[PDB]
């Protein structure tokens, strides 16, 4: 198989920026590359195919190049119509391989998300599960590292996160933690916190509760 | 069945068939021939 | 064929080679192996594709046969009828069988045609530095590793890098 | 030494023109023509300096029989084709039917 | 020319599911096809591809043995057979033609469908809502957070409002996830002033129409 | 004007034409396309 | 001593499928298609699920 | 295309080539610039406009459509008169539309022969005596003057003139 | 034509073969003569005959027109017929007339395509032996005498066995 990389993984811009995306591969495949767009909740729409010939209805400000195993699309005026997902795709081997996704992303100034925290409701508490949920409210970047810690010790695998997309007013997320666990190992701990580190906050914020409140 | 002649239907899955010209529905359209094959492929060595 | 590379100077087809229309097979000290073109195979596939969707699709429009009923003092415009239809029918099936007559014989040519230019292709690019066998095959007139079959198949053989090689084997051959 | 050389090209101008074969589409081409027209001016006129009849709210039945609405062509001056309207209002005000109507319009095409 | 595929599949766990792609029209045509997957959020994978001038279809690895891709002769539909389902399976199923302004493309996905999302549970199930109350021990000038979790429902989707469309400033309704169960759960928090929590009463209507589930739980400021 | 159709009046220099199917004067081929464009060079290079 | 050689050839296979041209008849291709249809299952369907009406 | 020389082993064309179809470019020491042949753009401009004329005159004689007209009671033949004239306007857009796409086809093909047709005049005129670079230009072994460029461009060059020069430059790089 | 071999770097054809389509002319010690490849002609001859039954009896049924009579007040439906029978008739005699010219077409460039594939099945087969004249003619580094010339005909040329003497020739003629 022939895999294909793609730099950067999610860049921020603002409207009349150039924006370049460069797809790698890890064998030639001879200007046999496409470039596709992907709108949330849409199917993927065309840009680009054989690397650099643009398909109908393409705006011109979209442009690709390259040839061999290093290749890029570059949008010279970003619009707000280009903030999407750009997937790279080749045609040289019977196994079609898709790049990861590189989402371009609105720029505003950074703003540190508010963490709130929710120790499990008791009508839940009453049929053996115990769900816990830690609140990222209104940040940017996207990028955010919420660590979950059960008296004083760090929880892995255990815990499920939830990204919204950006709000159409203010530019920023809201990440969403949940960590289940049933009522025997929840009510054999005490102290459960939430560690965020974000780029906005200068320390690693940290939200905990205690389970008699 | 999608397509029906006074001899039978046919599964319209071809451009073509010769089965009878008096056809209803999404039907192929008819020809008199005996064959038709398109080559796609290069001459076969035996 | 008409352009005398398919059952011409190359007298058979590959057996071994199953996953592309045109290929290559080379011999080397490291070994031997089949393998397709991407170049031929994809202009192809989207050539013949496209000739089937023209034949196939331009028909959309051909003669519908409608039944009319006529009484018994209405021979002539009911015989009229008959041979209206039964013309537009046969001027369809004489179209429909020419055009895959017509479009048959280009399509043995057409990969005619890419054999040979895939030969010519290869050919122009090793030039004198190897020898023209005339049964489909260049004789390398120096090593060519896994690397150097390569990148014959690409377009991207380096004349130069191999000339001097190759020119010291041509003086010892012609010398005797 | 790099000695003398000589090439062999083609053609390469600077025309967005685009043509079609059976086995490739939209073709980028040196020089095309096209061969189809595609434009009409909406309007009706005159064949060859010859005003054609235009019956206006009147059919060709109205025109012939003398219908009172139809004052406008009781005396028509040569013409070179007739122009009438789908379903004309104005072409049997007493109700009724014209025998052979179709055929005396056949007629009418070659006066 | 547009590609249309199936409705929407809730399937049961070792099942199959066949997704039809068809074009609009009566026309024929032999352009290659292909089918792609995409996980809830995940990216693009190309599942197999098949080629009408050949005759042939093309799998992948992983789905090998597994995946029957297969058209009706010539008039431009294409059907993909899945087996042996598995909750792993749940994705938007997409059906692309290879074809440019160019005319055929063997390789380059030109018109695509609207895709076709598959889930694979063991049977439908109603959600659970759970209130996420304000615990006012700090942030009191920092507005209010509470909200509800409604936690294992299966199929989606689950349409969440605040005191009957009226609370919409704020409204957080984050995306499903597909927990390990195989059922999904989902959260919808609300940004509310710290002072409103006793005047104004905060109830979230909760509705699962593949279950009759109709939920209106009151996230009381609870101890 | 030299060809007139229902539609319009066509002067159509060229040999065909898709205005309307009945058309009166010195008037063009009618046909059912959209396009007919005849190659006369070569294929220009980009 | 004989050189490394790289040969330049089209497929082959076992398949029996033929064609017709204008200047020769019942050539062996690789890969052929047909595009008729000659056979009826000799009763009448309903249309599209409307019941026809059989007098 | 079929014969390989447009956008083949040619991998562009000229711009600077305005007043032909098919030409060269030379480059000795006294100077460099374009040059259109003369027979093969005269005989490509001529098969070109025949071809152009037989698809426009040859189409004559096609169905004029005459408005006829019909009564309430007469709907089988009206049906019959309008089934008719559809499917004669169906007949000939049918040819119409085929013959300029096969002919394009041929067009296109026909432009590429005469490229690859002209660099073989050109190789066989040389032989020996100049090297095939395999890009579509020729490495003169002996000295080519602008009239020596112009014997090789209509078909007058001489051989024989140059052979024993050509000679000895093809002896000196085969020795190194 | 398209591929360039009759009326191009074979300037004209000869009167002096009347037994074949294509063929060879020798020139050895032995004298002179004219041949044919009994091949290509055969070939040629049945793929001729095939065409010429392909157009002649595959109209099927080509319109027979059938006269009809309509009497005074049938105008209408007279020209309806008219108009029916003469489209029908147009339609087929362009048909006719298209087929003719554009088989006509392939005729000639079919028979330029063998004259080309004979041509190179010589070039391949001499490789080096000979000399390429540049106008259809090979002259041969080494002594062929008539059985060697009708090995070269018959598709048997035995290259390694004439190749040591071709060599030391070749030598010879590099070296002056
Ligand atoms: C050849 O290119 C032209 C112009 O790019 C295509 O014409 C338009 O293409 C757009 C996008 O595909 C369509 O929305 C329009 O409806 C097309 N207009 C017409 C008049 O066709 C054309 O489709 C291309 N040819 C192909 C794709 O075969
Ligand atoms: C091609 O012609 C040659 C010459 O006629 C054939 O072979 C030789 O014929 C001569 C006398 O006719 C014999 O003395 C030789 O023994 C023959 N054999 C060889 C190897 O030269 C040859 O057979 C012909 N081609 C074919 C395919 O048979
Ligand atoms: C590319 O990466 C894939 C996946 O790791 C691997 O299977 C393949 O062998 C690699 N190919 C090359 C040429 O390195
Ligand atoms: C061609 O082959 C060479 C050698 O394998 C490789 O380095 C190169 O990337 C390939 N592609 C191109 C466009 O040169
Ligand atoms: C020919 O007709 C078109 C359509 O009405 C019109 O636009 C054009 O100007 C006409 N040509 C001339 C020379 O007036
Ligand atoms: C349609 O295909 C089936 C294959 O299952 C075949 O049995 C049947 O005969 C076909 N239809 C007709 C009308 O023949």
């Amino acid at each position: 198989d022939i895999q294909m990389t793609q730099s950067p993984s999610s860049l921020s811009a603002s409207v009349g920026d150039r924006v370049i995306i460069t797809c790698r591969a890890n064998q030639s495949i001879g200007g046999y590359l496409n470039w596709y767009q992907q709108k949330p909740g849409k199917a993927p729409n065309l840009l680009i195919f054989t690397a650099s010939t643009l398909q109908s209805g393409v705006p011109s400000r979209f442009s690709g190049g390259g040839s061999g195993t290093d290749f890029t699309l570059t949008i010279s005026s970003l619009q707000p119509e280009d903030f999407a997902t750009y997937y790279c795709q080749q045609n040289y081997n019977t196994p079609r391989t898709f790049g990861q996704g590189t989402k371009v992303d609105i720029k505003r100034t950074v703003a540190a998300p508010s963490v709130f925290i929710f120790p499990p409701s008791d009508e839940q508490l009453k049929s053996g599960t115990a769900s816990v949920v830690c609140l990222l409210n209104n940040f940017y970047p996207r990028e955010a590292k919420v660590q979950w810690k059960v008296d004083n010790a760090l929880q892995s695998g255990n815990s499920q996160e939830s990204v919204t997309e950006q709000d159409s007013k203010d530019s920023t997320y809201s990440l969403s933690s949940t960590l289940t666990l049933s009522k025997a190992d929840y009510e054999k701990h005490k102290v459960y916190a939430c560690e965020v580190t974000h780029q906005g906050l200068s320390s690693p914020v940290t939200k905990s509760f205690n389970r008699g409140e | 069945t999608k397509c029906q002649t006074p001899m039978g239907a046919i599964n319209s899955s071809m451009p073509f068939h010769n089965i009878h010209p008096l056809t209803i529905g999404e039907c192929p359209k008819y020809v008199k021939s005996n064959r038709l094959v398109l080559a796609t492929g290069l001459r076969n060595s035996p | 064929g008409l352009f005398g590379a398919i059952a011409g100077f190359i007298e058979g087809g590959w057996q071994g080679m199953v996953d592309g229309w045109y290929g290559y097979h080379h011999s080397n000290e490291q070994g031997s192996g089949y393998a397709a073109d991407k170049e031929s195979t994809q202009k192809a596939i989207d050539g013949v594709t496209n000739k089937v969707n023209s034949i196939i699709d331009k028909m959309n429009t051909q003669f519908e046969a409608v039944g009319r009923e006529f009484n018994n003092l209405e021979r002539r415009i009911e015989n009229l009828n008959k041979k209206m239809e039964d013309g537009f029918l046969d001027v369809w099936t004489y179209n429909a069988e020419l055009l895959v007559l017509m479009e048959n014989e280009r399509t043995l040519d057409f990969h005619d045609s890419n054999v040979k230019n895939l030969y010519d292709k290869v050919r122009l690019q090793l030039r004198d530095n190897a020898k023209e066998l005339g049964n489909g095959c260049f004789e390398f007139y120096h090593k060519c590793d896994n690397e150097c079959m390569e990148s014959v198949r690409n377009g991207t053989y380096d004349y130069p890098q191999y000339s001097e090689e190759a020119r010291l084997k041509r003086e010892e051959i012609s010398s005797g | 030494d790099p000695g003398d050389q000589i090439c062999i090209g083609y053609h390469a101008n600077n025309s967005t023109e685009q043509v079609d074969t059976i086995m490739e589409k939209n073709v980028t081409v040196t020089h095309a023509q096209d061969i189809l027209e595609k434009k009409h001016n909406g309007k009706l006129c005159d064949l060859d300096g010859v005003k054609p009849l235009i019956l206006r709210d009147c059919s060709v039945a109205g025109w012939l029989l003398g219908n009172p609405m139809c004052d406008e062509f009781i005396n028509v001056p040569e013409w070179s084709y007739i122009v009438e309207k789908a379903n004309p209002v104005n072409d049997l005000c007493y109700p009724g039917d014209f025998n052979d109507y179709e055929e005396l319009k056949h007629l009418l095409s070659r006066i | 020319v547009q590609l249309v595929q199936s409705g929407t599949e809730v399937k049961k766990p070792g099942s199959s599911v066949k997704v039809s792609c068809k074009a609009s029209g009566v026309t024929f045509s032999s352009y290659a096809m292909s089918w792609v997957r995409q996980a809830p959020g995940q990216g693009l994978e190309w599942m197999g591809g098949f080629i009408p001038i050949l005759g042939t279809a093309n799998y992948a690895q992983k789905f090998q043995g597994r995946l029957t891709i297969t058209a009706d002769g010539l008039t431009g539909t294409v059907y993909m057979e899945l087996s042996r389902l598995r909750s792993e399976d749940t994705a938007v199923y997409y059906c692309a033609r290879e074809v440019t302004w160019k005319g055929a493309s063997i390789g380059v996905l030109g018109i695509w469908g609207q895709g076709t999302m598959v889930s694979v549970s063991a049977s439908t199930k109603g959600p659970s809502v759970f209130p996420l109350a304000p615990s006012s021990k700090s942030t009191s000038g920092g507005t209010a957070a509470l909200g509800c979790l409604v936690k294992d429902y299966f199929p989606e989707p689950v349409t969440v409002s605040w005191n009957s469309g009226a609370l919409t400033s704020g409204v957080h309704t984050f995306p499903a996830v597909l927990q390990s169960s195989g059922l999904y759960s989902l959260s919808s928090v609300v940004t509310v002033p710290s002072s409103s929590l006793g005047t104004q009463t905060y109830i979230c209507n909760v509705n699962h129409k593949p279950s009759n589930t109709k939920v209106d739980k009151k996230v009381e400021p609870k101890s």
